[PDB]
């Protein structure tokens, strides 16, 4: 501002990114060379600081790289490492090479997602399966696995422990006419052969996360026990003992039908999103894909819903088309009627080629009530959203009372006092809701019996109040979203 | 005593438009016997041929005469400010106007003003025990 | 010749509740498709009746091309059909019911769902398939609401004299 160049106005900039609003925290493992210290909060900036700061190939990483891909601008993000537990192991895979290729040609392979899609070609005719297995050389460092490239095959083992490395079906080209010049007499073998073991259960979210406020949080793992523990943390910022941070959780659960529906713990407070057990991607990625994009880059509205092909297209991540819908049609209307999220291909073809997932509902994993009767109050996620912002709006209008006279025993303000009374208060109140219709609320069904001010007087027994409280009870209801008119078609062939 | 129609409380919030400031919602007391009048419903009806009808736009309109606070100035009461009012009869019936505009002012003799307000729309609280919603 | 001079056949049409119906706790809903009628010995064939009827629902049960927003759609969804482009009686296929948005009131929200249905449905006088339509809707309550389309067929061969309008065009589907 202060310059030699004396005018009439001076001018003042201080840094580009603003969007401070909103905040998302994404919560997965590290590795051990990652510099980062464990269970402690920390902001991140763009991508060039990864690697670095939380280790190479590691899962909190990956997720991240999402996170960021999928949210330009717009949002903050954070970060809280988490270690792997005392004794984790690590999974081990296994993939045989076989045969003399006797002609030129390419292998190429497709695992975990398409970013790690690699491309060869087979250096010349009758190479051995020695000479091949050259794969490990091309695999690119961001693969969460490890190749070996032992004599003839090559072994990937986990670079974290626990159980996080536990999910895995590849595709490649090594058989039948699909010679995009493909090396005749070339086979490759795919097993398993050790699992992962243990998996942390950090407990101190009162302590890291204490008194901060988050707009969505983002778990990067299939513990049932963490995921539980996560949820009772969010209730507590819903909770109604102290002034509240609100909040949403994300996670995933994959396994049959019958393993996804025991996870329906009736929490308001999570979204669980259902996979089958044959997903051709790494199950967190996706999950990362749908929280970055429902953590507010697109949802500043919070009436919108994620939902379609348009608005909840997981772009980022690219898959092969499966050969079976995976979820049959008569499993995925019992998973959306028992609140569980299902996503699938936004576009026609069973040809094995690139397709990218969408989701079909937005909605949380309630059910019942406190009461144990059932309802869909809080079956849309949009409808968690709204009520948090209606809680902060109204807080603010409010505010205009504070410090301000208030009159009662005597209604009749003296000329010249600024002050208010019960029935003024009210009034005023009323025109606030009224106006809110088709932004916060929809039409009342009785305007004149959902609102009601009554002052402490009035509650507690004789002598027993306290001068100048009051106790305000609201009752609303969000927008309609969709009814059913059903049809009832009428040739009549007869004339007049 | 909820048969007698009259004015119990009369409460006005200036912001005056060139300097932005704000005054509480000072108390007023009334000038003569009269009492103001309101008009509520945002659509007029002219009379067509056979029983018909024709709507127009037309507005919500308010009628205040207040004796003037003689700590505001005189030119805020007229078309120099916004104005927020409430009304409180004796029966009970509470009627709020919000961002409402002076029209057509006249001029006073400095105690007795006669506003006319006009606003989007004006919102009633009648007693407990309404039938409508 | 043999008075049935009229060569025309007719093809396959789709039916209501061709594949059964769908319940839920809601309620019982049709599900449209096509017929399978089968002989004595095998052969199974399609059905063919109520041509008109069937015509009706494809034009309900089809999103149509959507209105530019200024945003933008992806190109997977952007609605209509890519064999509209071919066609010469300058029209695109499809119904646009499903694109309303919640407006104001329920009530005016069903008032621009029933002219959704009529600007929809009146195509079909175009095509010359039936001479009138009309779509009588209820509001009753929060969450009971009724719709009855009705259509107006002609006979196959012509038997009054002195139409005020015309006689429509294709009429050999006789409804």
């Amino acid at each position: 501002a202060l310059s030699d160049g004396f005018v009439r106005l001076c001018i003042d900039p201080s840094l580009n990114f603003f969007g401070e609003g909103c905040k998302i925290l994404v919560e997965g493992q590290i590795t051990d060379d990652a510099t980062a210290a464990e269970n402690v909060v920390t902001c991140v900036n763009s991508e060039l600081d990864l690697v670095e700061r939380f280790g190479q190939g590691s899962v909190l990483t990956e997720s991240l790289r999402k996170v960021f891909c999928m949210c330009k601008s717009g949002v903050s993000v954070y970060a809280l490492p988490r270690a792997d537990a005392a004794a984790a192991v690590s999974a081990v895979y296994t993939l045989t090479v076989t045969g003399t290729a006797l002609t030129d040609g390419r292998v190429q392979l497709y695992m975990g997602e398409a970013e790690y899609s690699l491309d060869i070609g087979v250096d010349e005719g009758d190479t051995p399966t020695q000479i091949a297995a050259k794969i490990v050389a091309a695999i690119s460092p961001d693969f969460p696995y490890e190749a070996t490239a032992a004599a003839g095959v090559i072994t990937l083992t986990a670079r974290n422990g626990g159980t996080i490395g536990n999910h895995l079906s590849v595709i490649y080209t090594n058989l039948g006419s699909c010679t995009s010049v493909t090396p005749e007499g070339v086979t490759v073998a795919f097993a398993q052969t050790t699992p992962g073991s243990v998996n942390p259960e950090p407990n101190d979210y009162a302590s890291v996360v204490n008194e901060c406020c988050f707009a969505v949080y983002v778990l990067s793992s299939d513990d049932t026990d963490w995921q539980e523990n996560l949820r009772d943390w969010i209730r507590s910022a819903w909770d109604c003992s102290k002034p509240q941070c609100f909040g949403h959780g994300y996670v995933f659960n994959k396994g049959t039908l019958g393993q996804v529906l025991a996870d329906g713990d009736n929490s308001a407070e999570l979204s669980r999103l259902a996979l089958p057990t044959t997903y051709p991607v790494l199950p967190y990625l996706t999950n990362a894909a749908y929280g970055a994009l429902s953590a507010c880059s697109t949802c500043e509205n919070p009436e919108l819903n994620v939902q379609g092909q348009t608005y909840g297209l997981l772009s980022c991540i690219n898959m092969p088309e499966s050969c079976t819908p995976g979820w049959e049609f008569t499993e995925v209307t019992q998973l959306q009627n028992n609140g569980f999220v299902v996503s699938g291909p936004a576009t026609t073809s069973g040809q094995g080629n690139f397709t990218s997932p969408y989701i079909y509902n937005d909605v949380t994993n309630y059910l019942r009530d406190e009461k144990n009767r059932p309802n869909a109050t809080f079956r849309d996620a949009s409808s968690r959203r709204l009520a948090a912002a209606t809680g902060v709006a109204l807080a603010t209008f409010l505010q205009q009372f504070n410090g301000l006279a208030v009159f009662t025993k005597n209604t009749n303000i003296k000329t010249g006092i600024i002050g208010t009374n019960l029935r003024l208060m009210l009034g005023k109140i009323r025109k606030w809701a009224s106006d809110n219709v088709g932004v916060l609320f929809s039409e009342f069904d009785n305007i004149n019996e959902d609102i009601q001010l009554v002052s402490d007087f009035d509650v507690q027994p004789k002598c027993v109040g306290q001068p100048g409280v009051f106790h305000l009870n609201m009752r609303y209801r969000p927008p309609v979203r969709g009814a059913r008119i059903n049809v009832n078609l009428v040739p009549a062939l007869f004339d007049n | 005593c909820n048969k007698q129609n009259g004015v119990k409380n009369i409460l006005i919030t200036f912001t005056h438009c060139d300097t932005g400031e704000v005054i509480g919602p000072i108390s007023h007391e009334q000038p003569d016997d009269t009492l103001p009048t309101y008009k509520t419903c945002a659509w007029t009806n002219t009379a067509l041929t056979n029983g018909a009808v024709m709507r127009s736009a037309s507005n919500a309109t308010m009628t205040l005469p207040v004796v003037r606070d003689p700590r505001v100035p005189l030119a805020w009461y007229q078309g120099c400010a916004q104005i927020d009012a409430q009304v409180e009869k004796f029966d009970g019936t509470v009627m709020t106007l919000t961002e409402g505009a002076v029209t057509e002012p006249e001029e006073s003799d400095g105690r007795a003003v006669t506003m006319t307000i006009i606003a989007a729309e004006i919102d009633e609280l009648l007693p407990p025990g309404s039938l409508a919603a | 010749n043999f008075e049935t001079a009229d060569r025309r056949k007719r093809f396959w049409t789709t039916q209501v509740a061709a594949c059964g119906q769908s319940s839920d706790d809601c309620g019982d809903c049709a599900r449209p498709g096509l017929q399978l009628l089968c002989n004595g010995e095998g052969r199974i064939t399609i059905a063919t009746d109520n041509y008109v009827a069937g015509l009706a629902l494809n034009i309900l049960l089809t999103d149509a091309s959507k209105a530019d927003t200024g945003c933008g759609w992806t190109p997977g969804n952007r609605g209509g059909f890519w064999g509209d482009s071919f066609r010469s009686d300058n029209m695109r296929s499809g119904s646009k019911i499903r694109q309303v948005t919640a407006r104001g009131s329920m009530r005016e929200t069903v008032a621009l769902i029933r002219a959704y249905a009529i600007d929809d449905l009146k195509k079909l006088v175009a095509y010359g398939v039936a001479k009138s339509v009309d779509v009588d809707l209820t509001y009753q309550g929060s969450n009971k609401i009724d719709m009855t389309i009705m259509i107006q067929g002609v006979d196959g061969n012509e038997s009054r004299v002195g139409l005020t309008g015309e006689r429509i065009a294709n009429a050999w589907v006789w409804s």
